[PDB]
């Protein structure tokens, strides 16, 4: 829900503030914009094995999750080294318009996605599309109507 | 050093269920450090312009952070901490309107409050529209001020008292354990020590 | 991980889900990447089994029988067999680098067995003698050739193995592949090729009736080195003339590396681009989709395109609601007309005059995990704490000067650019004075225009959300926020209208940050006929006229190109240096290592000319061509300059001994020389896709070898006659 502004500095500093120091390091960046997310990335010196590599920033931010606020550590904080590219892109469509949009994203999550990443090597998969919900539209003035 | 490092993250999250929620909401570090001081990096003031809350504030705000981006800088200790906003509160003032201190909690929780922002034109949206744009509310406070109003509703005869009458509001320190002493005079300072490797 | 077999399992995967797919839906793959790395690769494989046939004949021209020939042609498999054997005990793999590094070493790997098979054809024709005796007597001359020229070939590879960077990974698979593959093929001419020597060639005496196409080509070669004998014993009356040309020659070079532009590595057409759009701040995603809608109906007519996806909403460097990306998938290379470079600026140009945003078509990056796209990355970033605002009025002055650049084409801003914002401020004295609870105003502003979610409910066998939101037409306008009422004291509604006061400001979107400073990521491509390195350079002048404390950094594959072009200078230098040293062991003096360390030059004048004829640049490739000359030229000198000294220490003078020496190895060095020239024919000459990687990469050892054999020759006899005939 939070603009950038406050991400960079309740949250984007105080994880920086730990990765100056991590070894073999080339340079270190970090992101945010308006979708209530960030991401930091560490780039390492060619060479450097992936995977202790990942243990080191593994024990740096398990340092300052007592400052960050609590609706980032009731989320988590994945850390994961891929590949910032695309291999291959899946898709599903209808030709002759039989199921709309929110049917196809629906059938994508429960089926399609989960079972593409038991393929070895898929290390993650964006899908561009949400599962169903049960949505409230509530309207505000019929509600001040009622003392609600 | 760090295959040794990873031995012992291992186990404490074995035990993480059975600690009290009061360790596992400020969190468990685990560091591998030298147990010394490299050097010790201080800041005073010779002709007692700033006091030492001042000073202290100046180190956590600007000195502190920046000197941890030196590659092996391990961890920097600071022994003064950064202002806060404290509330002497008197008990006996207190009973005489016949408040508690949870009263007094609970006033600052509902007069600074934090808003969520929002936007205008989310994505589930009409058909035809044309701008969206962020919107935010301010809802905290910011200066002694609006501390020294924040109304409390009593329980004896039902009066509508400010915080200023049964506390008192000022600027100070957030920790008041540790001073420094430099050469007789009051200062401040943090300790660095070096990495592992 | 892999890409050509992950990118097969889901290809797999999706098959057996056809089987449990509703009627009315279809799966489809509209972008796929692994079918280039599995055509780029059988492109250099098939390059490397035209490589030997080249090889093969030219090898068969020389010798005139065809059991000749296959004493050197059979040690080029079990070289390149016992290389992968090596490969996988030191953890490397099959990629296009290394298999690169082999395309370069059939040339010569060829040629520690080629001396061999050679200097028996001379004994067996020359003194009638028996092949048993006769190769004895051969190895007892050349064996200190093959084992000075594979210590000197196999140490120039060895200090660019040990650089740092992205370039110091490239360097490797050209180092293990092309090291221990001549130092494979040097015992397999010492133990193997007299064995067979020994036993599978039966005498051959005159042919009394000698006849064919081949016959010409022996009459004419005594023609060619009795014409060779007397071009040369004029030249060494004339040595210190000859000497003022190689001053000459060494100072176009010396320039020439200097002076002419550089980059990192040569983009190809891999078959698809991608498209980015950009539009203001406060674009509602129905005004993105009809910028995409005309970027579509553009390519509805081109014949080239097979696909084109689109992902309204999320792009690379940043994701709203004013942001897309697209996807567009090129026809195979025998079909398309208009290669992808062409294609992109049809784009950009029609895409620029109606459309109500940025967009962008740029062309995929060479190597896959360095970047987005081809071009260079800059992190404009301030130093000294001078806020946001005035860094990005920063950018605007260095965003206008390169619109002007001739050395520049589209120079842009990756990231979502600054807007307008609603802050609300609350009158809270006038809240109290109309009983209204502070707590009940500050939760109908927090619960009116986010989404709230509540517990799960279950849906036919999963468990979904149930979220919580106020209704899409009381959100849209700031007239539908102050129209909430909340509820005094008194008894009556008070709309929320009275006690706030919006005001608009202008502020950043998005925060970025670099090396724990901030930054804004510039990007940007070069112009047409202008190389990487000349655009990196007048960006880093640009910068210099900013307002003071304004850095600036490199990054992706900018600051791997910059680390590779400051190194350089020290690879050459640590190359002829331990071949220098090398050569003072096996000869035994310092003054004929001095004779090999000439000859340097000479190919490295051919390297450079090559280049500008065809108007390439000085890349990753060009360098990896550069050491190999400086071993490979040092191979046709260390031929003539080491049965020399032996001949003048039997008895003869200096001028007498190098005349002899130059005029009975003449057919050795012509013959490896053109086997290496015609063992890089199909680098230079490819057509299809991934060809312009193989250019960069042949054209250089092609001249270089050229202009080596055709110099060497007369130029080893001047230089060994004047340097040891100082006293
Ligand atoms: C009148 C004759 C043939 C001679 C061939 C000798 C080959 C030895 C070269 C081994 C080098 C391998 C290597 O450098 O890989 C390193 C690992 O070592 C290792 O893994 C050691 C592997 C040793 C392989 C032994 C090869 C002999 C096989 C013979 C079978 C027939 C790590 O390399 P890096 O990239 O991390 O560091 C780059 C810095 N140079």
């Amino acid at each position: 829900g939070a603009t950038a502004k406050t991400i960079n500095d309740s949250v984007v500093t105080l994880i920086e503030r730990e990765l100056s120091g991590v070894k073999n390091l080339l340079y270190y960046s970090a992101t945010t914009d308006t979708s209530g997310t960030a991401e930091i990335t560490a780039t390492f010196k060619p060479g450097t094995d992936v995977e202790m590599a990942q243990v080191d920033v593994q024990n740096k931010i398990k340092a300052v999750e007592a400052r960050l606020p609590q609706v980032v550590r009731q989320q988590g904080l994945q850390v994961e080294a891929s590949s910032s590219g695309f291999l291959m892109l899946v898709g599903i469509n209808s030709p002759n318009n039989q199921y709309s949009e929110v049917d196809l994203s629906d059938y994508l999550v429960r089926n399609v996605v989960e079972e593409l990443k038991r393929v070895e090597g898929v290390g993650k998969v964006q899908s561009f599309g949400a599962e169903k919900a049960m949505r409230i539209w509530v309207d505000p003035n019929k509600l001040v109507s009622y003392g609600l | 050093v760090e295959m040794a490092q990873v031995d012992v993250q291992n186990k404490i999250k074995a035990v993480e269920a059975r600690l009290p929620q009061v360790v596992r909401q400020q969190g468990l570090q685990v560091e591998a450090s030298s147990s010394g001081f490299l050097m010790l990096v201080g800041i005073n003031s010779p002709n007692n312009q700033y006091s030492e809350v001042d000073l202290s504030d100046y180190l956590v705000r600007n000195v502190v952070e920046e000197l941890k981006r030196v590659e092996g800088v391990g961890k920097v200790q600071s022994f003064g901490a950064e202002k806060a906003m404290r509330i002497w509160v008197d008990p006996n003032k207190l009973v005489s309107y016949g408040l508690s201190i949870s009263d007094v909690n609970n006033a600052i929780r509902e007069n600074n409050v934090e808003i969520a922002p929002g936007r205008l034109g989310d994505l589930p949206a009409e058909k035809g529209q044309l701008i969206t744009i962020p919107l935010s509310a301010q809802g905290q406070l910011s200066s002694l001020e609006q501390f020294k109003n924040i109304s409390l509703k009593s329980k004896t005869n039902g009066s509508v008292i400010k915080l200023s009458d049964v506390a008192n509001v000022e600027i100070g320190s957030q920790a008041y354990n540790f001073a420094i002493l430099e050469n007789g005079k009051p200062a401040t300072a943090a300790a660095i020590q070096l990495s592992p490797g | 991980a892999n890409a050509v077999k992950t990118a097969e399992g889901v290809r797999a995967k999706i098959e057996e889900l056809k089987l449990n797919l509703p009627e009315g839906m279809e799966f489809s793959i509209p972008y796929d990447t692994a079918p280039f790395v599995k055509i780029s690769i059988e492109k250099v494989i098939h390059t490397l089994l035209e490589a030997m046939v080249l090889v093969f004949i030219v090898m068969y021209l020389f010798l005139h029988n065809v059991r000749y020939t296959l004493i050197p042609a059979i040690v080029a498999p079990i070289a390149l067999l016992g290389t992968f054997t090596v490969m996988l005990l030191a953890g490397f793999s099959i990629n296009v680098l290394t298999m690169f590094g082999m395309v370069l070493a059939i040339g010569i790997i060829v040629d520690d067995a080629i001396v061999v098979v050679e200097n028996v054809e001379r004994i067996m024709a020359t003194e009638g003698l028996s092949p048993k005796d006769a190769t004895s007597k051969a190895m007892k001359e050349i064996t200190s050739p093959i084992i000075g020229i594979t210590l000197v070939l196999a140490a120039v590879f060895l200090p660019m193995a040990f650089a740092s960077g992205s370039v110091g990974v490239i360097y490797k698979q050209f180092t293990l592949t092309m090291s221990v593959s001549i130092l494979f093929s040097a015992l397999l001419a010492l133990i193997l090729t007299p064995a067979l020597c020994a036993t599978i060639l039966k005498p051959i005496d005159g042919h009394h009736q000698k006849k064919g196409f081949f016959a010409w080509f022996d009459r004419s070669f005594d023609k060619v080195t009795k014409k060779y004998e007397l071009m040369l014993l004029k030249i060494i009356k004339h040595t210190v003339p000859m000497m003022v040309i190689f001053l000459v020659i060494t100072g176009i070079t010396f320039a020439g590396m200097k002076y002419w532009p550089t980059a990192f590595m040569p983009e190809e057409d891999q078959g698809w681009f991608m498209t980015s759009f950009q539009l203001p701040s406060d674009a509602t995603a129905e005004r993105t989709r009809n910028v995409v809608n005309q970027f579509e109906n553009n390519l509805k007519d081109n014949p080239d395109v097979k696909s084109n996806t689109a992902i309204l909403g999320w792009g690379f460097s940043g994701a709203g609601q004013n942001v897309a990306v697209a996807f567009t998938t090129l026809k195979d290379f025998k079909e398309r007309t208009s290669s992808a470079s062409k294609m992109t600026s049809d784009v950009n140009s029609s895409m620029a005059n109606s459309t109500e945003g940025e967009t962008m078509a740029v062309l995929p990056p060479a190597i896959d995990e360095l970047g987005t796209f081809s071009g260079f990355s800059l992190r404009l970033q301030d130093r000294a704490n001078l806020g946001m605002p005035a860094l990005l009025a920063a950018q605007d002055e260095l965003m206008a000067m390169a619109a002007k650049n001739k050395k520049f084409y589209m120079v842009w801003n990756e990231g979502l650019p600054q807007g307008d914002n609603i802050s609300l401020k609350i009158d809270r004295e006038k809240l109290s004075a109309l009983g209204v609870k502070f707590s009940d105003v500050s939760d109908i502003i927090s619960t009116s225009m986010g989404s709230m979610y509540i517990n799960d409910f279950p849906n036919q066998g999963r468990m979904q959300q149930v979220i919580v939101q106020v209704e899409a037409k009381s959100r849209m306008q700031l007239k539908d926020i102050l129209n909430l009422k909340v509820m005094g004291s008194s008894g009556q509604l008070v709309s929320l209208s009275e006690v706030v006061t919006p005001q608009w400001n202008k502020a950043p979107q998005q925060y970025n940050r670099y090396n724990g400073r901030p930054s804004l990521s510039i990007a940007g491509i070069p112009n047409f006929d202008t190389s990487s390195g000349e655009a990196m350079r007048e960006m880093e002048q640009l910068i210099a006229k900013l307002p003071k404390g304004i850095g600036y950094e490199w990054t992706g594959i900018s600051l791997q190109e910059k680390q590779s072009e400051s190194q350089m200078a020290f690879l050459l230098g640590l190359s002829m240096l331990v071949v220098f040293l090398v050569l003072a062991a096996l000869y035994e003096s310092w003054a004929i290592p001095l004779s090999v360390m000439l000859v340097v030059p000479l190919g490295i004048f051919g390297a450079i000319i090559a280049i500008m004829s065809r108007g390439l640049m000085n890349d990753v490739f060009f360098k990896i061509g550069l050491i190999t000359i400086i071993g490979l030229s040092a191979k046709n000198a260390i031929l003539i300059v080491e049965f020399a000294k032996m001949l003048k220490e039997e008895g003869m003078s200096l001028i007498e001994a190098t005349v002899a020496a130059a005029k009975l190895r003449l057919r050795p060095i012509l013959m490896t020389s053109l086997a290496f020239t015609c063992g890089v024919i199909p680098l230079v000459i490819a057509t299809g896709a991934s060809s312009e990687t193989q250019h960069a990469l042949g054209t250089g050892v092609f001249g270089g070898m050229i202009s080596a054999t055709i110099l060497a020759i007369f130029f080893v006899p001047v230089f060994f006659i004047f340097i040891l005939g100082a006293v």
